[PDB]
RNA sequence: ACUUAAGCAGUGGAGCAUGUUAUUUAAUUCGAUAAUCCACGACUAACCUUACCAUAUUUUGAAUAUUAUAAUAAUUAUAAUUAUUAUAUUACAGGCGUUACAUUGUUGUCUUUAGUUCGUGCUGCAAAGUUUUAGAUUAAGUUCAUAAACGAACAAAACUCCAUAUAUAUAAUUUUAAUUAUAUAUAAUUUUAUAUUAUUUAUUAAUAUAAAGAAAGGAAUUAAGACAAAUCAUAAUGAUCCUUAUAAUAUGGGUAAUAGACGUGCUAUAAUAAAAUGAUAAUAAAAUUAUAUAAAAUAUAUUUAAUUAUAUUUAAUUAAUAAUAUAAAACAUUUUAAUUUUUAAUAUAUUUUUUUAUUAUAAUAUGAAUUAUAAUCUGAAAUUCGAUUAUAUGAAAAAAGAAUUGCUAGUAAUACGUAAAUUAGUAUGUUACGGUGAAUAUUCUAACUGUUUCGCACUAAUCACUCAUCACGCGUUGAAA
């Protein structure tokens, strides 16, 4: 068991705790698998189908790992793993805002 | 299927949320109160906390009739709190069968206290011999007293003093071992010398403070006067101490040697070197009656002097001692037992006899986290240890520690026990002429 | 002088939502505990988040380095070295383990910040002091003045920055909002003149009246002490503990349990107030849209249509362009239980949407909790445990009070709406935005702070210091049958 994730995941560049690779490896795999999330989602949700298409297709997807799951992926801070506070615009925590924002880190980013 | 042990069920301590007798509560709120409106109890009250904020200060007897009514609505809750802990306390650790006592005295300046706290732990059909209750601060003390103890079922004897003839074997002792912030080593070795004279063999003396850092101090004096640790050192276990006279801590401390807490002098946590100083108090809830709830309330006791409970965390010390028996048994037994007996140097880690008498006490909130459980201890080795319990170790007494709070006895073995840190502040509690003199070298040096 | 007190405006006994606590639980992850009170973070807990529980499973793991092997490319003269990637190797890694794990630091709160040092000068033999002064004035260090003191540095102030008013520039006035946008600059810390009051006598101050002004607000910016804080999630270091497990992964469960208790919020308890309706569309601001946004239309609920909610289809716009989005209160008409204060039949009228006469004629048409049924939405998934719609259901809530919130202000209040963050999805929370837009006056009390008077045997500075007691010895001297 060298790898804690069944599929080889290259690390982020920056911070790393165990909940930034959980995040992180489940990100890598959404990317991968999307195309055939949706074309399941799709088979199962065109009603013109027959529905033992629609329920293989829905089979299939409740079959699929919680790595590929979209609704898992969960913002964190980037400098500080946190998942609480967390600002889009910057990835950061809203303390790890502040500091970098004080520091110049952020570009255009003042003191109000 | 995992559940707690018999052997750590019984050494836990009491551990319901305490609640006066529904017939004593009101009767307070209907008599001692209804009469009174509450402003002027409320300023009375806010004067009597006033003067006992002030760092290691000490109770202090109720002059005056509205100071009886004052202290019946607000510290009566306290006292009765810490009381019927400490009397549920010493009926577990001698069983309930070996307590029946029969000859009653009780001292302290709110009214009959320890009777009402009696009264409720034995119930109602406890019909002793003599209930002597001694009041203190002022006689209509008395009065409300009996209006209490009326809604219990009078026998309770109320005094103003103690009656000099007779021997005690139940004695309770409230606030009682000091009177002055100043004066504070000697007044304890005279007031404990006081009522051991009256304790008849056999018998239990129960004494209870503030839980305070003063009052730490004070029950830890009262202990080392009786004991005299440094008088019979590598003697581990609890062997009666001579004090024909014997006696025996039960109660909280798991053994006889030097309290691993104890620093002389209160004024030590008062300054800024002793503020990680660490004293041995015991922590109960007690569910507040209604005219509690009605007394704090508005500017004077809801507000920051500069949510609510329905209930209120009491933080206090005590001690508890057992005389021994009279007989050619008992006295030889004592003697042979101090003789003969190496009962070894309980190091780190070990649970003495592995009785109650011995086991350690938990003494700080234990810590847990997932799959390790973290206790401070007062360990029967005389020293102050930490033990961390894991499930690794084993399922059950993981399990069983897991559920382990502050005041219990730990019964059972950990993996790892270490020196507790607890004690790290203790062990740490001319230069003008080297001053004057190097000044001038140094200004003769300069040329 | 924080605080109190007064006055004004509210809120406040119920249901629900959301926290904390208690109890419960496999778990209900974590948070207080020296006697007034107080365990209380959420810019989103279905899975994730997650820290917790159960059961399985992993064992150098996410790192760096060493040593081997097995390949793969480059270079020697065919083996070799050089690197890259895997596998193993063990130092280890890892730890939402410990604050009863200590340090700094940092953060919060509070006190003081016209004051602290330095340099000269001057006084005293000197330690020291630097003297008017315990100055005047203001709501305020605010604005001034003064002295054997005078400066400097910092601090404060000025300054600066918003906003407001104005000038120039820019825009081919279809990215239109030129009533705008955003660059630069100007302005004020307002000024003048009388009169009355006081005055340290005017060249002062206040009030009033005139005159010129658009001129009326706000923010930031330094140190020094004291205490608190380990969701210190404001870090780092160190110590200590676990290393087949206190590290790591998956599935499900929990954080949502319910006797209580309390905080906060939302909806209410009807007529100075709720409802409905108002299409050449009354009237905003500030935001958002490449990890979107969703127009108009069509279809169903559904009833001519409208409204509302979904579905179908995705027009435009990645934006001064298009969309979210026709703001909503306001205002107008109509309606409204309690209420025989009404409705209806007949007459009646110069009140006609109406009048008159005679006849009949404590919970509602308030409130919207709870529950049932059927749909829908997001998502792989809505069971524990989400949101929405329709048809039903229709609870408590009426009187008085502790208690408390905020207080000249574009503030409070508002059955006024609007937006954003955090989301796949859910706001009654938070932060923003504008609309309408008040009332009241402050006798009182004051910790605490700063000056001061006086005393001082204290100087590590009253938790001070001296004095005296009690014991233990070792001396010295005196009287002595
Ligand atoms: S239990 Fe231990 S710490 Fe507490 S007073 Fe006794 S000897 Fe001291
Ligand atoms: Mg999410
Ligand atoms: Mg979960
Ligand atoms: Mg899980
Ligand atoms: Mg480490
Ligand atoms: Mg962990
Ligand atoms: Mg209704």
């Amino acid at each position: 068991g060298n790898f804690r994730f069944p599929i080889k995941t290259k690390l982020p560049p920056g911070f790393i705790n165990a909940r930034i690779l959980r995040d992180n490896f489940k990100r890598q795999q959404f990317k991968e698998n999307e195309i055939l999330v949706k074309s399941l989602k799709f088979i199962a949700r065109n009603m013109n189908l027959p529905t033992k298409l629609r329920l293989e297709a829905q089979l299939k997807l409740n079959a699929l790992p919680n790595y590929m799951r979209s609704t898992q992926i969960k913002n964190r801070c980037v400098d500080s793993g946190h998942a609480r506070f967390v600002l889009s615009d910057f990835r950061l925590c809203r303390y790890q805002f502040r500091e970098n924002a004080l520091k110049g880190n952020l570009p255009g980013v003042k003191k109000g | 299927e995992l559940r707690l042990l018999s052997k750590t069920l019984q050494g836990q301590s009491y551990r319901d949320q305490l609640e006066l007798n529904p017939d004593v509560s009101k009767a307070i709120n209907n008599n001692i109160m209804a009469v009174h409106i509450p402003n002027n109890l409320r300023r009375v009250a806010t004067n009597y906390y006033k003067e006992i904020q002030e760092p290691n200060s000490l109770h202090r007897p109720c002059r005056t009739k509205m100071e009886v009514d004052a202290h019946i609505a607000s510290i009566f809750l306290q006292n009765y709190g810490s009381i019927f802990q400490s009397l549920k306390e010493l009926q577990k650790r001698v069983g309930p069968d070996n307590f029946k006592p029969q000859r009653i005295l009780d001292v302290g300046y709110g009214p009959a206290t320890g009777i009402v706290a009696l009264n409720d732990i034995l119930g109602p059909n406890y019909r002793p011999d003599l209930k002597d209750a001694v009041i203190l601060g002022n006689a209509e003390m008395q009065e409300r007293a009996k209006i209490i103890l009326s809604r219990q079922l009078i026998m309770t004897n109320l005094r103003s003093s103690i009656p000099a003839s007779k021997e005690y074997d139940l004695i309770i002792l409230t606030h009682q071992l000091l009177h002055d912030g100043n004066q504070f080593p000697i007044q304890v070795d005279e007031n404990i010398e006081h009522y051991l004279n009256i304790l008849a063999p056999g018998g239990h003396i129960v004494i209870i403070e503030r839980g305070n850092p003063m009052g730490f101090e004070i029950i830890a004096r009262a202990r080392q006067i009786t004991l005299r640790p440094e008088n019979f050192p590598d003697e581990f276990g609890k062997i009666p101490r001579p004090w024909n006279y014997f006696l025996k801590v039960i109660a909280p401390c798991p053994h006889q040697r030097k309290c691993p807490l104890q620093v002389g002098n209160p004024n030590f946590y008062t300054h800024k070197e002793g503020k990680d100083l660490k004293f041995c108090n015991f922590q109960k809830s007690i569910k507040r009656p209604k005219f509690s709830i009605e007394l704090k309330k508005g500017k004077l006791l809801a507000t920051s002097w500069d949510n609510g409970r329905d209930y209120e965390i009491l933080n206090y010390s005590y001690l508890i001692f057992e005389r021994s028996h009279k007989d050619e048994n008992t006295l030889k037994e004592i003697k042979k037992l101090r003789n003969e007996n190496v009962n070894g140097k309980y190091d780190i880690g070990s649970l003495g006899d592995d009785t109650q008498n011995s086991w350690p006490r938990i003494i700080n909130d234990p810590v847990k986290r997932k799959g390790h459980v973290m206790m401070d201890l007062c360990a029967p080795s005389g020293e102050l240890e930490k033990w961390t319990v894991s499930r690794s170790f084993s399922k059950q007494i993981y399990h069983d520690a897991r559920k382990s709070k502050k005041g219990d006895l730990w019964a059972s073995a950990a993996k790892t026990q270490i020196k507790g840190l607890g004690d790290l502040n203790v062990k740490k509690f001319q230069l003008k002429k080297e001053e004057r003199q190097k000044a001038r070298k140094a200004m003769e040096s300069y040329n």
